[PDB]
């Protein structure tokens, strides 16, 4: 405060923005970066008297707002509306000075130097901060989990990556960049959806199927046996009471989007499942590495909220591992904000300020600040 | 004052040597003269290995210089204050107190120290007629007494209008409650309640709650405490009200071998009639997971009648029957809870519990549900803002969770009984213009070993001994700017200063208990790793000891104030815990017995270090905006023999009273501060030529002797009425 430190944490993303601080238990607000804009604008009977609404803000106007995405994969497509996330982030929720309390931003493994100069360049120059530090999302998972070694993976909606940790670190190509996470599955639910009889034709449409998502998906371990099972419309489908006025109900179709994570031929692709894209990264590891890997292979993201991923995922990772090594997936009791906790534990640790860059040193090197710290 | 024929005075004036001759060959041997020291002469230096012959006995033995200082003038046999020796060396310091304590001077100055010596008997020394010799008395013109202080302090706060506060400490029992009493008695006279007589049942009340039983003590209170007497606008006596910090909390839960709880615990299972063992749900001391260990009693003591006992004083202090039970139905589910053990889950445990029974032992004597209790132990919730989270603990912390619970509610406990003496003591109607802070705390402790618990007391005991030497300084350099003096020297308690920063701390490179803290915040982080994790800091450390190759794999030393001390670490991560969950706390508000709901009317986690880092900056800061004044505790005999004194159990005590080393910044000084007429007086003898004892150039005079001395400019200073001289010139 004032004179001393206390950094602050900001765990951003197209899914869901954490807002809080260093040595926080749990998130203070939490928010999609999503900003939306009316259809009208101006003068309207139904609007927040704003042309501009942000995170629940969007979210709480679908009907009449339209919903850009600033983050879109963890890439940034409009720096400016970034600005209006963390203005959001920092003075409207958190309600603290950034020209005062250093503050940590995370990163997806494997992110385009462009976003780095778009995070970097604002938080020194828009938001003036003392110190900022960016760190990475998935290892910060790692840490949440109570743990400084094995396999990372952080699966949501977003994009899904796998770090795995060891002695060293891992290069960019032990390092999983997955295009198949919750988003496909959502936009995959919709279609099915349709099949079933519905119809989410607009963005916030879109948003409402992902919503559906969150509080249905349920992870299969027998998709067949239990296809016919679920076939019970009365005592096993279930609807999603949309809080407005729409009830969407789901059958076995709750257990198919799942089965498409895991084999892309479920859409009608041939690319490597989760699984098979994950022992794809763990080959990139020595023998005895891979073994530790497993032993503790730590799992958190969206995709691993739905009831069944559990057993499942230990299934599928025993299927693609040595029988003669231990194998054990680390399931963290909070494994949604499993990245902003790393955040809020390495920010309130004193390591924190061997890692962070400074406004001096940002000012003296600019951009290239950020790769002369840390790649 | 100054009257051995009176009793008042026999165990108080100095009769001593007055040989009261300047020459040094007459007043000294011709030879070079040398826990108590032997009469020797030193015949051959070998390196260390010095020969003295030993003429106490007639021995020529070689001898390690260790244990040979040069030793000081007969004439200085008992003197009233031990800087007043000529070289300050510790052997003779050692046996003027010997020959003091013996010959009955209790009380002795050492520079800034009042220093009490436990006599194990009444000594009438503290009459209102003595009262009466201090009043308005400057300090060195009467024998060493506490009441010259309380007079220094009572003037300060009435002709200075400067608050003060005692410092006294050193060793519990060592006139303890004595020394305070003996500066609320002057100013009782001087100053000049009935509700002090409450204070007086408080204090072996909060004795059952706050002392317990070590090692080198078997009564000493696990917690510093002072007592604000208020004074009016004129100087005079209108109230009090006392407030305790770093309570040791872990000893409500722990005890180590030869070592008790605090008393309670055990004055309440052993004397509780079968009646009220019934309805506290209390059980035997093998029956409970706290309290045990084999050493439950004290030989010769009976914890029947002290609990009783502390009824009494309870009765007396206006706790009503049902309050002193009801306190005592906490104090029996503190023991309770000792026994609620969790499920072996093999994830870090949500926990489980196949058979709360103990739980329901401490849900009923508070009057709460068990469900709830039991549901929000095993997932915690945290209030963030407007949502809530369900913050799930592992069994572990947990476990951890009821010890936290237990030792809060210990505290509550004590503090509501605290708050309750204050309401007894602290009357309402006063003018409270000023105080006096009479500050009630044990010196350094050191074992052979030493734990968390003593860490935190030492590095507790070095910020108040920061606030010595910072005085120190300030009242050196006072005299160095009444004087023409320029030594300025260095503020002398920035030799404490790494010493604190090396547990006080935080970010920057953390400090031992800094690492602590760090090492209780990573879920498998162990005590190996924390004393890993000093090894690879330490190299930043000045004031870290690293061990030996094989020690180092736990054990490590700290180069404290008070000497090295080799800490454990074997299990400190148990100890900085607390996992206080505050819905148990809002349970406890919704209790049915309002004794508890009172207790806990109103409304995370941290660690125990930095607890007590807050407590004592409060104190520390609260001391600091006073003038410290300074009385040390000792025990010179550990047998009780009244009139025996063993310079090595006292040595000890003034090493880690501050006195020895407060003897050292005296060296770094000038104790010998001479006169300027009195050094023409002194040095006659020793080579006056043109100035004899007594010339019209006050200064110069005595420097036209100095360089006929031939002294060194660097061990003296001209001022304006005295030459300061250093020890040993
Ligand atoms: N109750 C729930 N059950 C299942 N999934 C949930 C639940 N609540 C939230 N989620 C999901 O958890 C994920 C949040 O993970 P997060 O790492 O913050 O997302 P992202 O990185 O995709 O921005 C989202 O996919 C969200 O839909
Ligand atoms: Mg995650």
């Amino acid at each position: 405060d004032e004179d001393e430190t206390t950094a602050l944490v900001c765990d951003n993303g197209s899914g869901l923005v954490k807002a809080g601080f260093a040595g926080d238990d749990a998130p203070r607000a939490v928010f999609p970066s999503i900003v939306g804009r009316p259809r009208h604008q101006g003068v309207m009977v139904g609007m927040g008297q704003k042309d501009s609404y942000v995170g629940d803000e969007a979210q709480s106007k679908r009907g009449i707002l339209t919903l850009k995405y600033p983050i879109e994969h963890g890439i940034i497509t409009n720096w400016d509306d970034m600005e209006k996330i963390w203005h959001h982030t920092f003075y409207n929720e958190l309600r603290v000075a950034p020209e005062e309390h250093p503050t940590l931003l995370t990163e997806a493994p494997l992110n385009p130097k462009a976003n780095r100069e778009k995070m970097t360049q604002i938080m020194f120059e828009t938001f003036n901060v003392p110190a900022m530090y960016v760190a990475i999302q998935a290892v910060l998972s790692l840490y949440a989990s109570g743990r400084t070694t094995g396999i990372v993976l952080d699966s949501g909606d977003g994009v899904t990556h796998n770090v795995p940790i060891y002695e060293g670190y891992a290069l960019p190509h032990a390092i999983m960049r997955l295009d198949l996470a919750g988003r496909d599955l959502t936009d995959y639910l919709m279609k099915i959806l349709t099949e079933r009889g519905y119809s989410f034709v607009t963005t916030a449409e879109r948003e409402i199927v992902r919503d559906i998502k969150e509080k249905l998906c349920y992870v299969a371990l027998d998709f067949e046996n239990e296809m016919a099972t679920a076939a019970s419309s009365s005592s096993l489908e279930k609807s999603y009471e949309l809080p407005d006025g729409q009830v969407i109900t789901i059958g076995n179709e709750r257990f198919r989007c799942p089965e498409t994570l895991f084999q892309p031929s479920f859409i009608g692709m041939e690319s490597a499942g989760i699984h098979e894209t994950t022992y794809n990264s763990i080959m990139k590891c020595d023998i005895d590495i891979r073994k530790d890997l497993y032993a503790n292979n730590v799992m958190s993201g969206g995709t691993t909220m739905y009831p069944g991923i559990a057993d499942r995922m230990q299934k599928e990772i025993t299927a693609l591992a040595p029988s003669t090594m231990k194998i054990k997936i680390i399931a963290p009791p909070e494994r949604k904000y499993s990245v902003w906790i790393g955040g809020s534990i390495l920010a309130s640790l004193s390591t924190f300020q061997q890692m962070w860059i400074t406004k001096q040193e940002y000012d003296e090197a600019g951009p290239s600040i950020v790769h002369r710290k840390c790649f | 004052s100054q009257k051995p024929l009176s009793d008042d005075e026999k165990f108080l004036f100095v009769d001593k040597n007055f040989v009261n001759n300047p020459l040094a060959q007459a007043d000294w041997s011709a030879k070079k003269l040398v826990h108590g020291f032997e009469a020797a002469s030193i015949k051959e230096e070998k390196g260390d290995e010095v020969t003295v012959e030993l003429q106490e006995n007639g021995k020529k033995v070689t001898l390690s210089k260790d244990d040979i200082q040069k030793m000081n003038p007969p004439k200085f046999s008992k003197v009233e204050d031990m800087a007043e020796l000529t070289c300050l060396n510790e052997a003779s310091v050692l046996h003027n107190l010997r020959e003091r304590y013996f010959s009955g001077l209790i009380y002795t100055y050492s520079g800034l120290f009042c220093v009490v010596i436990n006599p194990y008997k009444q000594l009438p020394i503290y009459s209102e007629k003595i009262i009466d010799m201090y009043k308005g008395k400057k300090r060195h013109e009467m024998p060493p007494h506490i009441y010259a202080i309380a007079d220094t302090a009572y003037r300060s706060m009435l002709q200075d209008r400067e608050d003060q506060s005692i410092l006294c400490t050193g060793e519990s029992g060592a006139g303890k409650t004595e020394n305070t009493k003996k500066v609320i008695q002057y100013l009782a006279v001087v100053a000049s309640g009935e509700l002090e007589k409450q204070l007086l049942q408080a204090n072996p009340i909060l004795e059952a709650f706050g002392n317990a039983k070590t090692v080198k003590n078997d009564n000493s209170s696990r917690f510093g405490k002072f007592i604000r007497i208020n004074f009016d606008v004129t100087g005079y006596i209108v109230g009090a009200n006392i407030e305790t910090y770093l309570l040791e909390k872990s000893r409500a839960i722990r005890q180590a071998k030869d070592e008790r709880t605090f008393h309670i615990f055990y004055y309440l299972i052993a004397g509780a009639s079968e009646q009220m063992r019934n309805d506290l749900l209390l059980e035997g001391f093998n029956n409970y997971t706290f309290l045990s260990n084999g050493h439950v009693p004290i030989p010769a003591q009976q914890d029947d009648e002290m609990f009783q006992e502390t009824l009494e004083a309870m009765t007396i202090m206006g706790f009503t029957e049902e309050e002193q039970t009801s306190i005592l139905r906490v104090v029996s589910s503190v023991l309770q809870l000792g026994n609620i053990v969790f499920k072996k889950e093999r994830n870090t445990d949500q926990a489980s519990m196949p058979d709360n029974t103990a739980a329901q032992k401490v849900c009923h004597l508070m009057g709460i549900n068990v469900t709830d209790f039991t549901r929000s132990i095993l997932t915690p919730r945290i209030k963030v803002g407007r949502d809530v989270v369900q913050k799930a603990q592992t069994k572990e912390q947990a476990d951890f969770a009821i010890e936290a619970l237990a030792k809060a509610k210990f505290e509550r406990l004590f503090r509501w009984i605290l708050t309750r003496v204050n309401k007894a003591l602290d009357k309402t109607k006063r003018q409270g213009a000023s105080f006096l802070g009479i500050l009630d705390i044990a010196g350094f402790e050191i074992f052979e070993i030493n734990s968390f618990e003593q860490l935190c007391i030492n590095y507790t005991n070095e910020k108040l001994q920061q606030l010595f030497n910072h005085t120190m300084f300030i009242l050196e350099q006072e005299e160095y700017q009444r004087e023409g003096i320029e030594w300025n020297f260095i503020d002398f308690g920035l030799d404490l200063q790494p010493c604190i920063e090396l547990i006080e701390r935080p970010t920057n490179p953390p400090g031992v208990l800094a690492l602590l803290d760090e090492e209780c915040w990573f879920p498998k982080a162990t005590d190996t790793s924390f004393v890993e994790k000093l090894i690879q800091e330490q190299g930043n450390h000045a004031k870290f000891q690293k061990s030996k190759q094989l020690k180092d794999k736990t054990e490590f030393c700290i180069l404290h104030y008070a000497g090295k001390v080799t800490y454990n670490a074997s299990a400190w991560l148990t100890k900085n815990m607390d996992p206080l969950n505050d819905n148990v706390t809002s349970l406890l508000n919704q209790s049915s017995d309002k004794f508890v709901a009172d207790l806990w009317k109103d409304v995370m986690f941290r660690t125990v270090g930095q607890l007590y880092k807050e407590q004592l900056t409060k104190l520390m800061t609260t001391l600091r905006n006073t003038n410290p004044n300074f009385v040390r505790c000792i025990i010179p005999n550990h047998e009780k023999r009244a009139g025996k004194l063993d310079a090595h159990l006292v040595l000890e005590q003034l090493r880690c009273n501050g006195v020895l080393e407060g003897i050292r910044i005296c060296r770094q000084g000038f104790p010998n501060r001479i006169v300027f007429q009195e050094f023409r007086q002194r040095y006659e003898i020793l080579a006056a030529n043109a100035i004899p004892k007594g010339f019209m150039d006050g200064k110069q005079a005595c420097i036209l002797m100095i360089k006929a001395l031939e002294l060194d400019p660097n061990l003296y200073r001209i001022g304006q009425s005295k030459i300061f001289f250093r020890t040993g010139v």
